[PDB]
């Protein structure tokens, strides 16, 4: 644990939780290459409006922020270094699937 | 505007003037039912 | 010319700007063309790079040659939509004589 | 289990199945168009071009089934100018529409056209645009952005089960629109949104509201249903733009229903 | 062959004779019959066609074989089965018999051209008289072995005349010729296995089951075994269906049976063995080249299936070629993309050409543009398409080029 | 046009049965190609409603019909005329000058291409390849070769089509 | 330029064979940059040398930058130029 | 349903029959490997629900002996009867959404016209509920 080096204010080592995942590819594009990789999203909170001009203004310290691993032991030790909470997911794989062009010409 | 016409059939609407105006874009004419409004130019054609 | 606006709302001014000032949101025109609900941009943060100038397709957005427009408020500073409209009726001659005088380099 | 050559690399591939699956089990990835699993191999859009380690002419990626310790080499200079002859001549009529596309933030074609087509021009005529085929209250129909990967009509024809759309015409002209003004309703039209390769066909009520670069996506499931499947909701800061399927091979597998769309 | 297409002028021809005995109930040594005559493929493919036959020979696996002749008018040039099955439907249907039985198939289907209307009708009579005499279904003529004819009309798709677009619009499905590698000799009609053959080869095998195949082998050149019908047209006295040896030069062929070329001006020039195949320059054209395929492919050409086009410099090349490609242009079905938009895109600059407004440049780049055509379409008719434009920039790119200036005058 | 009207006569489903006897049990499909011919046979144009009618016999959905109806040139969307012209247009006539041929039709009826007369009794059209590439210009009308053409010989033709006799000369 | 890349090859050889205690390895990039790697212990007797003459007289630190990435056994990555 | 399959007849008839294997069906489903039965939830309701239960549980039975949301998450935690019949009027009911039971009948309310509304419409319970 390193809670005390890193200056984070408590309550974001603490009332929120890192959510440790590969992505999912986006399903509109056939490509593959963005889906490997673990990566450790943190939960998201609240984003009102600002009152003028309609933006989103937002008040949590630390939404946006992403990161890339090669192996997902090293994610997960990673955010105990951390001392952190999380919520591990599986890789997902798609199955190997069969394929015939003449199979669709049985009969 | 006015709806502009030509007795052809595929069209092309650059928005005015060459490389000045919204990319080349050919307006097809194959419903004579209804007007060939432009993508980006707004403009009718039939 | 037709009096028709330009902009398009292929919202890629958002999607180049490094300091992201613009921002935008489009819906869809009663007729069914594209269009912007509230393009917006603040001086405040923009850094007048002139990359919104070169991004437009359509040539929709475009740095005016006016450079003074110094203020004493800073929420004046932060233009709407109709603010644009109205700097490209003020100036649309001499835009258009910029760009008429300039193009040929680009 | 047949013994085949990823480019160097030996692997025990499996007994049969097509070349791009095998360098899909290599984890190489084949440029792609009409092929689709959990739909149906198809020999249009030749952009899947791959040369035998020396058979002299290229030949579908998905097609041959891999056998008897072939080699393959994809990154071979003359597949590579196999994409690039096909690639021009998709492009050679696509609409200039990028920016108005609502597909335009991660349409395959425009990626496909980064990673490997040639980036001068060379077409200089005139291309041929089509008129809209009017296609119910959900998917806005464009065409003249349509490449005939038929993809469309193998989704229908062998999942939502109608065949009420379907290729038309040879040639040039061949659309894949349906003939007769008949609108198409089914359950599972709402997933060709998802399908359609480019921006040919794109749902109404989302259109024109955002672009893909933009829009953070959750990963979660489904309430309308108990069958609870999985999604990727997306959202434009603050507010949710657009849902899309996420796959799942227990339940919706890339696939989602249409009411809870 | 050419007199009396009812059984009676079959007579003239010997009609069946000993054909029961061909039926000896096993394909086999007529079959080595088929190979030992080194026959290859009259649809242009040129393979060995008892080879590829033979394919077809492993024991069933239960579901029924067929047979499907390509009967087709489709090609450019080509007139050469018209006045065969106007006139000499019986030996057809002998070769159905013989070679249906060489696959032991169980039926013989005949797509044709729709346009064939009023001959596929006689052709249905003369059938129905096969029937009347008992030489076919039930026992069939003898040897007590079963057998099934039919003939399908078609409708105006050149495309068909590819033999896998054909079976698949035998289906009911739209002329869209399958993905490799299934073949009819593994997966044709509906899901049996099948095959197709050109009406020469299958008109022509009883003759190989009675007169000596290496009899058929002894004319020509080894490798361009037998004799094929020659159709001659363009400038020519008087044009004709001849059949002849293969290995026979062109200006004998034209200068003999043609009633020769109209002038010593044309042998200056190109013509065009079949259609899809090249154009060829030589005032040496068959002084070089002789009408066997191999011979022609040492002049880099296909036979085109036999068919001539004589080609005078009274007409200009160009406005020939152009005129071809706009016949591709409206058939290619177009379901692969290279094809589909590539020919369009190649009758869209040989406008230009006729025009001669295009700039000189662009002709390399359309001999480029051939190149990404020349292997990649799905079937075979992009591919012809395709050579014959490169062939003409292999040659008369003078002609183009000053075509171009003197528009440029302009 | 409007999805109506549309029936067989009783001797059409004699015929088409007659025919599709000619293809395997498992698969009817096979029968849609030569049906249409028939229903061209008889109205010499095609309803959207009669290819539902095929489509509702053979069980097989419409469109795969409508893409049948389509894909061929053969059929007639468009009502032609009771003599339907169609000639060669490829090239070998060409270079046997299919054009005077063409432009003699023209400066007969003074149709241009494929405008029917407004009579309505013809219909001019250039064809691609019929395939009877060894003879002369050549034109035919329903399944009527004509051949060694000279250009006034048409016009007798179209001379002993108003006769209301031809041969196939 | 195959020169350089040869010369910078070489030399790592060079070093590599002089003092091998610690130099893990003497990657060149393709762009002719030479970069051989450090045991952290190690940093202080390699630099030295690095001064000290053979042919590495490479004076003055041009920089010293800190890479940093999430993953690995441990995660900062020093380097520096000469 | 898009594909091709057999039609059957009436609840009680065709199921107890092929339960009983009076039913032709029964013995396709008697030589059929690893069967699979599925019953709707709208059969659950229908007056009668537990007797078409019965029935289709029968058939399981038989296929044995020869060899060869708000929903099931309550029932993961046993919130049965689930079903609004346990009454008996129960005053101050407390909706977390009653736009989908409010239709019903509101016949509590006369005893007790207030009903708690934890929704997120205004659509049919809200209108109909007090706080
Ligand atoms: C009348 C006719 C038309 C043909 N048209 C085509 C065509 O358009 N495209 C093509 O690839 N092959 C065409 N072929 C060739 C077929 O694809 C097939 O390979 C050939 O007919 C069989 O050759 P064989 O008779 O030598 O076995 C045609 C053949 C015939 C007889
Ligand atoms: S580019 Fe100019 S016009 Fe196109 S979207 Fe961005 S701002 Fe609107
Ligand atoms: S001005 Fe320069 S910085 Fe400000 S938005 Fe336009 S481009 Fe981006
Ligand atoms: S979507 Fe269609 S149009 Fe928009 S960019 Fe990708 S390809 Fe060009
Ligand atoms: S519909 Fe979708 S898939 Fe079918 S062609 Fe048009 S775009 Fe490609
Ligand atoms: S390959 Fe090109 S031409 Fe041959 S069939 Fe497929 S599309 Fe038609
Ligand atoms: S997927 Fe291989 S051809 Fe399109
Ligand atoms: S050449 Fe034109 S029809 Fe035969």
């Amino acid at each position: 644990d390193i809670t005390t080096l890193t200056g984070v204010p408590e309550e974001h080592i603490k009332t929120r939780k890192v959510r440790i995942f590969v992505p999912a590819r986006n399903n509109m594009q056939s490509g593959v290459n963005n889906t490997k990789k673990w990566k450790m999203e943190f939960d998201t909170r609240e984003r009102w409006e600002n009152p003028l001009m309609g933006w989103s203004s937002t008040a949590d310290p630390l939404s946006n922020l992403v990161l890339t691993f090669s192996t997902k032991e090293d994610a997960v030790a990673f955010a105990e270094k951390n001392g952190w909470s999380f919520d591990v997911e599986e890789r997902k794989v798609p199955k190997p699937k069969s394929k015939s062009y003449g199979a669709n010409f049985s009969w | 505007q006015p709806v502009s016409e030509v007795g052809s059939r595929v069209i092309s609407c650059d928005g005015g003037g060459g490389a000045l105006g919204h990319p080349r874009v050919y307006i097809n004419l194959d419903k004579e039912t209804k007007t060939g409004t432009c993508g980006y130019c707004g403009l009718q054609f039939r | 010319p037709s009096g028709e606006e330009r902009c398009i709302a292929c919202k890629l001014c958002e999607a180049v700007c490094p300091a992201q000032a613009i921002t935008i949101e489009a819906e869809p025109r009663a007729d069914g063309s594209r269009r912007t609900t509230r393009y917006d941009i603040d001086m405040t943060k923009c850094i007048y790079c002139g990359f919104c100038q070169e991004a437009c397709p359509v040539d929709a957005i475009v740095e005016g040659p006016n450079f003074e427009f110094s203020t004493e408020t800073h929420e004046e500073l932060l233009y709407n939509k109709e603010k644009l409209l109205n700097n490209g009726d003020k100036w649309e001659a001499e835009i258009a004589a910029n760009i008429q005088a300039d193009y040929l380099y680009r | 289990l047949i013994e085949v050559f990823v480019d160097g690399q030996s692997v025990m591939v499996e007994p049969g199945t097509t070349v791009l699956q095998a360098c899909e089990k290599v984890g190489m990835q084949i440029p792609r168009f009409c092929y689709h699993e959990r739909l149906s191999v198809a020999g249009n859009c030749r952009m899947c071009l791959v040369e035998i380690e020396k058979a002299p002419k290229v030949v579908a990626a998905c097609a041959m089934p891999v056998m008897k310790g072939w080699n393959i080499l994809t990154n071979s200079e003359k597949s590579k100018k196999a994409r690039e002859g096909v690639m021009e001549f998709l492009l050679a009529n696509h609409p200039l529409d990028c920016p108005i596309c609502d597909q335009g933030g991660e349409c395959d074609l425009q990626d496909q056209s980064m990673m490997f087509g040639s980036d001068r021009s060379r077409f200089l005529e005139g291309k041929r645009a089509v008129e809209d085929k009017n296609i119910g209250p959900l998917v806005k129909t464009i065409m003249t952005r349509c490449i005939q990967c038929t993809r469309c009509i193998r989704f229908a024809s062998e999942i939502a089960g109608v065949d009420d759309l379907g290729t038309t015409g040879r040639g040039n002209d061949m659309q894949v629109g349906t003939y007769i003004e008949k609108m198409f309703m089914s359950e599972l039209s709402g997933n060709i949104i998802d399908i359609c390769p480019v921006g040919a066909l794109t749902s109404k009520p989302y259109a024109f509201t955002a672009r893909p670069w933009e829009t953070r996506k959750t990963e979660s499931i489904d309430v309308m249903d108990a069958v609870g499947s999985n999604i990727v909701v997306s959202t434009r800061t603050g507010e949710v733009m657009r849902i899309l399927p996420r796959m799942h091979e227990d339940i919706n597998e890339e696939w989602i229903s249409d009411k809870t769309r | 062959g050419r007199h009396d297409w009812r059984l009676k002028g079959a007579q003239s021809r010997g009609d069946w004779y000993k054909t029961k005995e061909i039926l000896l109930k096993g394909p086999d040594w007529i079959l080595g019959e088929v190979k030992t005559s080194g026959l290859r493929g009259r649809g242009g493919a040129g393979f060995p066609t008892g080879l590829k036959w033979s394919f077809m020979n492993k024991p069933s696996d239960g579901r029924p074989k067929y047979l499907v002749v390509n009967a087709d008018e489709g090609e450019p040039g080509t007139c050469k089965d018209r006045e065969i099955i106007r006139h000499d439907p019986h030996k057809l249907v002998e070769g159905c018999l013989v070679g249906g039985r060489a696959m032991g198939a169980r039926a013989a289907y005949i797509y044709i051209r729709g346009e064939f209307y009023n001959e596929a009708s006689n052709l249905q009579v003369a059938i129905r008289e096969a029937y009347e005499a008992g030489l076919i279904g039930k026992n069939a003529c003898g040897s007590g072995y079963d057998f099934d004819v039919f003939v399908v009309r078609g409708a105006g798709a050149y495309i068909c005349g590819e033999e896998t677009a054909l079976i698949e619009s035998i289906e009911g499905k739209q002329g869209k010729p399958r993905l490799k590698p299934p073949f009819p000799a593994d997966v044709g009609v509906f899901g049996c296995p099948t095959t197709v053959a050109n009406v020469e080869t299958v008109a022509v095998s009883p003759t190989i089951c009675r007169r000596g195949g290496a009899w058929f082998a002894s004319f020509g050149r080894e490798r361009n075994s037998g004799t094929k019908l020659f159709n001659i047209s363009g400038h020519v006295n008087h044009p004709c269906t001849v059949e002849e040896e293969m290995s026979v030069p062109l200006k004998e062929l034209i200068e003999k049976h043609a009633g020769g070329v109209i002038g010593g001006w044309d042998n200056l020039l190109a013509v065009i063995p079949g259609g899809s195949s090249t154009p060829l320059i030589p005032k040496s054209v068959c002084e070089t080249v002789l009408m066997d395929f191999d011979a022609l492919v040492q002049a880099q050409t296909g036979l085109g299936t036999a068919a001539v086009i004589v080609m005078d410099r009274s007409t200009d090349i160009v406005k020939a070629i152009a005129r071809l490609i706009e016949f591709y242009k409206h058939e290619s079905c177009g379901q692969c993309t290279p094809c589909r938009e590539g020919v369009d895109w190649m009758n869209k600059v040989m406008a230009r050409f006729v025009k001669g407004d295009a700039r000189p440049a662009e002709i390399d780049s359309l001999w480029e543009i051939s190149k990404q055509i020349e292997g990649h379409t799905i079937c075979a008719l992009g591919d012809g398409a395709a050579w014959p434009v490169q062939g003409l920039i292999r040659h008369f790119r003078p002609e183009l080029e000053e075509r171009m200036q003197q528009f440029a005058l302009q | 046009n409007p999805d109506t009207p549309f029936d067989f006569t009783p001797e059409n489903y004699k015929r088409i049965e007659a025919i599709v006897k000619n293809y395997p049990e498992g698969h009817k499909a096979a029968a849609v190609l030569p049906v249409l011919d028939l229903a061209q046979r008889q109205n010499g144009w095609l309803p959207i409603s009669a290819m539902n009618k095929v489509a509702e016999i053979l069980q097989v959905p419409p469109m795969r019909v409508y893409e049948v109806a389509t894909f061929y040139t053969m059929y007639n969307r468009k009502p032609v005329g009771k003599y339907h012209i169609q000639v060669c247009t490829t090239t070998p006539c060409m270079l046997r000058n299919s054009d005077s041929i063409l432009e003699a039709i023209q400066k007969k009826l003074g149709i241009k291409v494929g405008e029917t007369t407004p009579d309505k009794l013809f219909t001019l059209i250039e064809v691609e390849c019929l395939g009877a590439c060894v003879n002369a210009p050549m034109v035919q009308i329903n399944d009527n070769y004509y051949e060694d053409l000279t250009p006034k010989d048409i016009e007798e033709i179209i001379d002993e089509l108003k006769a209301g006799k031809i041969p196939k000369p | 330029n195959d020169v350089v890349h040869k010369q910078l090859s070489a030399f790592g050889q060079y070093v590599a064979e002089i003092l091998p205690k610690y130099v893990q390895q003497v990657q060149v990039s393709c762009f002719n940059e030479l970069e051989i790697f450090i045991h952290p212990d190690g940093v202080i007797p390699v630099l030295t040398f690095l001064r000290d003459h053979t042919n590495a007289q490479f004076k003055s630190l041009a920089d010293l930058t800190a890479v940093d990435v999430p993953t690995r056994q441990n995660r900062f990555e020093i380097v520096y130029n000469l | 349903l898009t594909y091709r399959y057999d039609h059957l007849g009436d609840s009680p008839k065709i199921l107890q029959d092929i339960a009983s294997g009076n039913h032709p069906f029964s013995q396709i489903l008697k030589e059929a490997k690893k069967p699979m039965v599925v019953l709707g939830s709208s059969a659950l309701q229908r007056s009668d629900g537990t007797a078409i239960l019965a029935a289709v549980s029968n058939i399981a039975q038989n296929i044995r002996l020869s060899s060869g949301a708000s929903q099931v998450a309550a029932l993961d935690l046993g919130y049965k009867p689930g079903v609004e019949a346990i009454r008996k009027n129960p005053p101050k009911v407390l909706f977390l959404l009653g736009a989908d039971g409010g239709c019903i009948t509101r016949q509590d309310l006369p005893k007790d016209c207030f009903i708690i509304y934890q929704g997120h419409h205004g659509d049919v319970g809200a209108p109909m509920a007090d706080v």
